[PDB]
RNA sequence: UAAAUCGAGAG
DNA sequence: TCATACGCCTCTCTGCTTATCGGTAG
DNA sequence: CTACCGATAAGCAGATCTCTCGATTGCGTATGA
């Protein structure tokens, strides 16, 4: 499921605790490897036994929602396995929607669906929250997995890049979950990588990332934006100035590993790290997590071959070898469905509970407590001090 | 004006924003009031007046 | 026009009467001596070669043929020479150098002639970095000249920005003025119509144009160069030739108190609170914005 | 540096090449290279018509060195493309009146 | 970016969209289009791709619109000549429409961009994933239904109809050219008669009728509810209008209309109800 | 709305003219001689480069529209008044057109015997990027079906091309209109607040 | 190794710097550090031509067309 | 409303007897301005009015 | 005329005219899988590393062949040889590293 | 819902006539036009009433507040 | 009895 | 153990206005 | 020589008809229970 997907590819948040054990006492690493939502069901009160069975005619009349439970199990995990903590955690009631495989009413045939109240030909597709119908309506967004020829005056406008020729490309995670990358131009003969990890924005010279993908040689850049054409005069010129301006303004990096520690500590405070990741795995991390997202990790050689193509492609475009791709043509368009925005905020909801889960050690670590991560009281302790309302 | 802003709901509007836009005072309280004595409904033919 | 004052509209033009006895002949050569002509307007391309064998830039500016350039522009390679080696190269050269400073943050030339020789040293003492230069003196269709340049800076374009300066280089123009078409006539009026507004150059052509009758689409010009009274009837005429188009009837009553409103200081006004601010009451400008 | 269960090849067949044209033949590998542009094999229809670097045996027979003359490159290049039937319709039956 | 562009054929319906503000910004799907909510198994397309004349991308040394990029899913899978990609494009597609291939899946979206002069950049583009917008067509060859989409529709050519289909020139047909209206707009009766303003303002106002809700009233508890109360099956009526199962929401009732200027009550849009039929329920609700 | 045999006889003849009509105003456009094949290479080339290009279309489509518009204005001029089944003052809708009680003749003509040509912005209908007005269409097709002239009347009906024709010429008719009435508020309001 | 203006490590494949920026008569590889001498290449030179759609003339469009 | 947007609010309740009755007595429930037709060219309520007709004889 | 499905041959891919010196050598590997198996070839010099790999996402689809050919006959000697995909790391560089956290 | 009991545009009682219509297309194999005539529904405005009939009120009968389902 | 935001509409 | 008060918690137009690089007289 | 005076380059601030419905209203935390 796309569920199980997004807390697969969320990963594991760490936390240390003060007591002397190399970098901070012993370590927490919570996680959520599996959620689960079932069909509403009612309590009756306090008499449970078999629990009765809600349906959305009972939720219309008593003008609340019809939501169902959703379930997660923490992978409390300390010192790397040493001593696991599984413990399943409800979140409140999910709203559920009708006729989905989660309802009440999702194969019933039409004399059933008589029976129970609902219509002779009831439909689904939407959610009842506070007795009110609702819906999640279907928005038109960009191609996943294309890279556009893009021109477009708000980039050289107010835009860090010095052009308005661009690459715009808007990768999905195989969770369902987007993001973009757009590949700049400046007018003095280079190109810029730029992506919004969180709602701020970032940029960074393309060739620091395209050496640290994969280990590669500047003959290798030089093949993959330009095959046999050494006599394109105009492509030449543009690689030997973007590879010139890497060398003189990185003369360090001469390697993979120190470009990708020169990521890692240039990204460290806002892809929150312990203070046990090390700058290459940080470096690796924010790779794996930002650019090109749709090839997933462990695709550092697909990453590198579609950043050469989406390179030559820009420079074709600022050659006008190409046509600039219409972002408002339905050619170049999909819709995001409505579930798989349910989806996507269910993910970040779970990681906002885990960072919230974390905080509160994090208060206890500075404020003086028994911290003790091993013990299930204290476990179950910061785990109900912690709001964990997702359904809400 | 008002500085200090990290999250926030909305913010307080001022003596002056009370004044200033098309919804401040002056454009919808003096240059346009609302009416006593007066109605409105939908219109029908009529060759016979 | 009238809720902007823009002195910097996007379409100013004059109205030129031609006199009654000028025929369309020595009206359209007119019209082509008048009209603006760019330095890329006449070059065919650029061939820009660089060799470090310190960084040398030999550039051949192709140009279009002469029977045929020298007849739609009415501009001679002598003229081509003359603008080339006084602002071409000067521009050059000021582009380069800029470049450097932001950084750091057909064959026959052999065979050459005293006087091209002389030439080209007077032009190599007058500019920069240049070690030679030509000008097919015969034809007008080409003009290398070297650029030797510092082997300490990085690689350039050289392209790009030849390219611009092209583009940006003037062979023949009179300020303010762009084009000069020659319309059909609307009834018995020989009007010559522009792409600019600037009244003091075509002061200069009686003889093929009248003065007198000479009515501008731009009105902060015509106020400018005309007065007040000039801008009004201008202003009046503008805004009633947009409503007649539309087969529109507005009486000239209305667009006569709007001009006198709007020229009411001697200056031509707007209706916005930048020209608003010049009114005793203050609560009519309070109310308003 | 060995991955595991990658062993190292005892011996390796001798490969001539002094004595002349070296080709490749990109098969498919439904194509059977034991059994053998408009060729027949098998029972489906092909299509056949300094990019990599070549190594060789060396006399040792038990590592790989860089083929030379006195470098060398392959004289001709070859991919047998798998084509299928694209038929032309019936117009008869397709344009209905 | 409200503009009607030709590239909505079949995807987007012409006809639906509001009037006024929101106009071109909420259109509406044709009703024979499927949105894919499932990733097609794309486990076996580069293996066939090798096959068909494919070089692997890891070792081919080719970039540049001059070679035609082969990707899946927005992954290089390798590089070919453009008439060799026109050729596995077109190959591609039979074999996905005829139903041998295990390996290639029906909903998958075969998009090809031929080489040009300063068009679209070039390249073989296959999709398969989630999100897309998916249309019905009928394959010229072998006669079976083929599915397509916006991307790869807009270089290919689709007769409307099977009497226009021209000799190497069409590869596709729609199957009915009334699959490209939404519903609301295949239910307007003779909607080729009629201007467009008025096609589309009959959209709008089919969704604002006081009809007939649903039937089971008595077990929902909705703040305002709008129920006529004897509707009639049209006379006239798409077919369409019982494919979807209408009737059993009646919108509104048969009228003796008479195209006649004789009260004198009714100039500009005006309308004149017999006061007899009202008193009999026509046109009654609560 | 009828027409009488002979009036749909000359509508059919001279609408039979209009087949060449865009073949001949695009070779025209692209100095092309004339009785050129509409499939020859350089006419396609030519036309290629008046698509990647916005000037050059706009050149061809005025010069195709104002071919059009004289055919439409041919058809109309010798089929609307004497071709109708019924005549003023028997005809309502010619009654109605010719007294301006409602509609116009150009409404009447749009009924009974042409729809013309469609204009979205004083231009013909919008071109794919593969030189394709709709994929019914071939590349850079020249003929003035395929390039918004709908050939159909209300009163037979249009097809369905010309149905999509229509309706992108109808909607930008609806977002101009839409537009305008606020676009003319700040002027009128601004000036008289000045001139109050 | 040598294209235009590039030059090229034979071994590694590392862009080798400019012959005009260093000590003289040599030049090395950043990593490998493998000496290659300053002859056998010599004339870095490059031609380039500006676009079709760069200088838009009135005699552009009837040279052609 | 019909199905081709004809709008238009109900004027007066026209009694039965001022209703222009025809030759087989059917007296119409709805008058539509014939005049509304020109303008929006909505030739297509024409053609559902005699072809209803001819499915309800 | 005869085909040699042992390993005999192979083909490497490291950039457009990789020359090394002669006294070069490569070493082979060969995965105990049954068809299509994966090949690693290693390489070391005085100052250079010299490693390939093969794709196993495209390796298992297609085969390539290698061969020779008579001016006047058409024996043909056929000869499997895989096609390795390789990077070029010298062995000083190899090493490089830097400090592991920057406090 | 319900069959109305007169016809809209005249007057003609029409609702005793919907379970005989019914019949008429369910016993014998007669068409709407000929059941139509049979029940003596001559003009049109009275022929529309019988024949699009929809009775939406079986299928709202189906739910019943007051017996067990 | 309020006030703001968002959503759906009419002319 | 655990609830309510305190403390906060990203693609349009016109000017005007300030700062900074050139010039002239004294 | 150097201060008063301009002539851009950049940033800053202010703009871009009425009427009817419906829905909604924060986390976060920290101590007395
Ligand atoms: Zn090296
Ligand atoms: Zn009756």
């Amino acid at each position: 499921g796309l569920l199980n997907l997004g807390v697969k590819d969320i990963g594991e948040k760490v936390i240390f605790d003060g007591k002397p054990s190399g970098y901070l006492g012993n370590k927490l690493s919570v996680s959520v490897e599996q959620v689960s939502i079932a069909k509403p069901m009612s309590n009756d009160g306090v008499s449970s036994a078999v629990e009765r069975k809600v349906y959305p005619s009972e939720s219309r009349q008593r003008l609340t929602s019809y939501r169902g439970k959703l379930l997660l199990k923490l992978k409390w995990s300390v010192n790397n396995g040493e001593e696991n903590l599984f413990e399943v955690r409800d979140c409140g009631g999910l709203p559920v929607m009708l006729q989905s495989n989660r309802c009440h009413l999702n194969k019933m045939s039409p004399y059933e669906l008589v029976q129970h109240k609902e219509e002779s030909d009831e439909i689904g597709g939407y959610f009842i929250v506070n007795g009110i119908e609702k819906l999640i309506r279907m928005l038109i967004v960009q191609r996943r997995n294309h890279p556009m020829a893009i021109i477009r005056p708000s980039f050289a406008n107010r835009g860090a890049s010095y052009s308005h020729y661009g690459i715009q490309i808007r990768s999905v995670r195989p969770d369902q979950t987007s993001q973009t990358n757009v590949l700049h131009y400046l007018n003095d003969g280079q190109v810029t990588f730029r992506f919004s990890w969180r709602k701020n924005e970032y940029l960074v010279p393309v060739v620091m990332i395209l050496k640290a993908l994969c280990h590669t040689s500047d003959r290798e850049i030089f093949d993959g934006i330009i095959g046999n054409d050494v006599k394109d005069s105009f492509l030449t010129d543009r690689l030997e100035l973007l590879l010139r301006g890497f060398k003189k303004r990185y003369p360090h990096l001469q390697n993979r590993t120190q470009v990708l520690q020169y990521l890692g500590d240039k990204f460290r405070v806002v892809f929150q790290a312990s203070p046990d990741q090390s700058d290459l795995e940080v470096g690796q991390e924010v790779l794996d997590r930002i650019v090109l997202v749709h090839l997933g990790k462990d695709g550092s050689q697909d990453k590198f071959r579609m950043l050469l193509f989406m390179i030559r492609k820009l420079y074709s475009l600022v050659a006008g070898e190409c046509s600039p791709d219409n972002p408002d043509a339905t050619q170049h368009q999909e819709v995001l469905l409505g579930g798989f925005l349910y989806g996507m905020i269910l993910k970040e909801k779970i990681d906002e509970y885990l960072q919230n889960i974390i905080a509160q050690v994090r208060m206890d670590i500075n404020r003086g407590m028994a911290i003790n991560f091993k013990d299930k009281r204290y476990m179950s302790r910061v785990l109900m001090r912690v709001n964990e309302n997702i359904g809400s | 004006k008002a500085q200090g802003r990290t999250s926030g709901k909305v913010p307080i509007p001022g003596v002056k924003q009370a004044l200033e836009k098309k919804e401040g005072l002056f454009r919808k309280h003096m240059m346009g009031k609302r009416v006593n004595y007066a109605a409105r409904s939908v219109i029908s033919p009529d060759p016979n007046i | 026009i009238v809720m902007t004052a823009s002195a910097a509209i996007k379409t100013p033009q004059m109205t030129l009467p031609i006199w009654n006895d000028v025929s369309d002949e020595q009206a359209d050569t007119f019209c082509k001596s008048i009209s603006k002509v760019l330095l890329s307007e006449v070059i065919d391309k650029v061939i820009v070669t660089e060799t470090t064998g310190a960084r040398s830039y030999v550039i051949h500016m192709r140009f279009f043929d002469n029977n045929e350039y020298s007849e739609e522009y009415d501009v001679s390679k002598e003229e081509l020479q003359n603008v080339i080696s006084n602002q071409f190269i000067h521009l050059l050269e000021a582009a380069i150098v800029k470049e450097i400073k932001k950084q750091k943050r057909v064959e026959a030339n052999n065979n050459m002639n005293k006087v091209q020789r002389d030439r080209q040293s007077a032009i190599i003492s007058h500019h920069r970095f240049i070690t030679k230069y030509n000008f097919d003196d015969e034809s007008g269709k080409w003009c290398e000249f070297k650029l030797e340049l510092a082997a300490d800076t990085e690689k350039l374009l050289m392209v790009n920005i030849v390219e611009e300066i092209c583009r940006k280089s003037i062979i023949r123009q009179i300020p303010h003025i762009d084009r000069c078409v020659h319309p059909e006539p609307e009834n018995g009026k020989r009007v010559l119509v522009t792409e600019g507004v600037n009244f003091q150059a075509m002061w200069d052509q009686e003889a093929f144009i009248d003065v007198d009758g000479i009515t501008s689409n731009d009105v902060a010009a015509v106020l400018k160069t005309y007065g007040v009274e000039a801008a009004r009837n201008t202003i009046v005429n503008e805004i009633n030739n947009v409503f007649s188009r539309y087969a529109i009837s507005v009486s000239f009553r209305h667009l006569d108190l709007i001009a006198d409103m709007m020229t009411r200081q001697g200056t031509y006004l707007a209706f916005n609170r930048q020209g608003m601010e010049t009114s005793t009451s203050s609560f009519m400008k309070m109310s308003y914005e | 540096s060995i991955p595991d269960g990658f062993k190292k090849c005892k011996h390796l067949k001798n490969f001539p090449l002094n004595g002349q044209q070296v080709w490749l033949i990109k098969f498919p590998s439904n194509v059977d290279i034991s059994k053998l542009t408009t060729m027949t094999i098998d029972k489906h229809d092909y299509k056949i018509m300094s990019n990599m670097t070549l190594l060789v045996p060396s006399e040792s027979k038990e590592s790989l060195k860089i083929a030379s003359t006195a470098p060398l490159q392959f004289d001709k290049v070859f991919s047998v493309s798998e084509t299928a039937k694209i038929p032309a319709i019936d117009y008869s039956k397709v344009r209905v009146p | 970016v409200r503009k009607l562009l030709p590239e909505s054929w079949g995807f987007l319906c012409p006809v639906h969209t509001p009037d006024g503000s929101p106009c071109g910004l909420l259109n509406h799907f044709a009703h024979k289009c499927r949105i894919s909510t499932q990733q097609s198994d794309v486990s076996r397309i580069p293996s066939i791709l090798y096959s068909l004349g494919v070089a692997p991308a890891s070792h081919t040394f080719a970039a540049g619109p001059s070679l035609c990029c082969v990707q899946i899913d927005g992954k290089i899978i390798g590089w070919v000549s453009h008439e060799q990609g026109k050729i596995i494009a077109d190959t591609l597609r039979y074999w996905k429409v005829e139903g041998k291939t295990p390996g290639l899946p029906i909903d998958l979206e075969i998009g090809y961009v031929p080489p040009s002069t300063r068009g679209q950049y070039p390249g073989l583009y296959l999709f398969g994933g989630h999100s897309r917008m998916l249309r019905p067509v009928r394959y010229l060859p072998l006669d079976k239904e083929d599915i397509v989409g916006p991307f790869e529709q807009v270089y290919m050519n689709i007769a409307v109809t099977p009497q226009e289909i021209q000799n190497n020139v069409h590869t596709h047909v729609e199957f009915t050219p009334t699959n490209i209206l939404s519903i609301l707009a295949n239910l307007t009766p003779f909607s080729d008669f009629n201007q467009s303003p008025r096609n589309m303002y009959q959209c709008q106002m089919g969704k604002q009728t006081m009809g007939t809700p649903g039937v089971a009233l008595c077990h929902r508890s909705d703040n305002k509810l709008y129920r006529l109360q004897t509707g009639q099956t049209p006379i006239v009526k798409a077919n369409l209008y019982d494919d979807y199962g209408m009737d059993n929401f009646p919108n509104g009732f048969n009228a003796v209309v008479a195209v006649i200027s004789y009260t004198g009550y009714d100039m500009d849009d005006a309308m004149i109800i017999n006061k007899s039929a009202d008193e009999r329920g026509f046109g009654y609700g609560t | 709305l009828r027409l009488t045999a002979e009036g749909n006889k000359w509508r059919t003849d001279i609408l039979k003219t209009s087949v060449d009509t865009g073949r001949e105003a695009a070779a025209e456009v692209t100095n092309l001689d004339k009785d050129t094949p509409a499939d020859d290479p350089e006419l396609l080339k030519r036309l290629q480069e008046i698509l990647r290009d916005n000037n050059k279309s706009g050149i061809l489509d005025a010069v195709t529209s104002s071919k059009v518009n004289a055919i439409t204005s041919q058809v109309v001029s010798k089929c609307v008044p004497d071709g109708t089944m019924k005549k003023f003052p028997c005809n309502s809708m010619q009654a109605m057109a010719l007294s301006g009680a409602k509609g116009s003749n150009v409404n009447v003509s749009q009924i009974m015997c042409l729809l013309g040509q469609q204009a979205l912005e004083g231009r013909r209908v919008p071109v794919m990027v593969s030189g394709k007005t709709l994929p019914s269409f071939k590349p850079y097709e020249t003929d003035a079906m395929a390039g918004g002239y709908v050939k159909g009347r209300f009163y037979s009906g249009i097809k369905p091309q010309e149905y999509y024709f229509h309706c992108m010429a109808g909607r930008e008719g609806l977002i101009d209109t839409a537009v305008k009435t606020s676009r003319s508020g700040y002027l009128q309001r601004c000036l008289t607040k000045q001139l109050e | 190794s040598v294209v235009g203006s590039l030059i090229f490590c034979l071994d590694c494949g590392d862009l080798l710097e400019n012959p005009n920026a260093v000590l003289g008569s040599n030049v090395e590889c950043s990593q490998c550090k493998a000496i290659y001498p300053k002859s056998q290449f010599s004339n870095l030179k490059v031609v380039t031509t500006t676009a079709d759609d760069a200088f838009p003339s009135s005699l552009r469009a009837k040279k052609s067309v | 409303s019909s199905r081709h947007g004809q709008k238009g609010v109900c004027s007066r309740k026209w009694p039965t007897i001022d209703m222009p009755f025809s030759e087989t007595g059917i007296q119409p429930d709805i008058i539509i301005n014939p005049h509304a037709f020109p303008s929006r060219m909505t030739i297509g309520m024409f053609v559902e009015s005699l072809a209803g007709k001819a499915g309800a004889l | 005329e005869s085909v040699q499905d042992q390993p005999s041959v192979a083909v490497g891919s490291f950039f457009k005219g990789f020359r090394a010196p002669s006294d070069t050598t490569f070493d082979l590997y060969k995965k105990k899988k049954s068809e299509k198996d994966e090949f690693v070839l290693h390489g070391e010099n005085e100052r250079l590393e010299y490693e390939g790999y093969t794709d196993s996402s495209s390796q298992a689809s297609n085969q390539y062949v290698v061969g020779l050919f008579n001016p006047e006959k058409k024996s043909i000697q056929l000869y499997k040889a895989p096609v390795l995909v390789s990077k070029v790391v010298s062995k000083s560089s190899k090493n490089l590293r830097g400090p592991k956290i920057k406090s | 819902m319900i069959v109305p009991v007169r016809c809209f545009s005249c007057g003609k009682v029409v609702g005793d006539k919907w379970e005989s219509y019914l019949n008429l297309l369910q016993e014998d194999e007669l068409d709407e036009g000929t059941a139509l005539s049979r029940l003596g529904l001559k003009r049109y405005c009275c022929r529309r009433m019988i024949l699009t009939h929809v009775d939406l009120i079986e299928k709202f009968l189906r739910y019943n507040p007051l017996e067990k389902r």
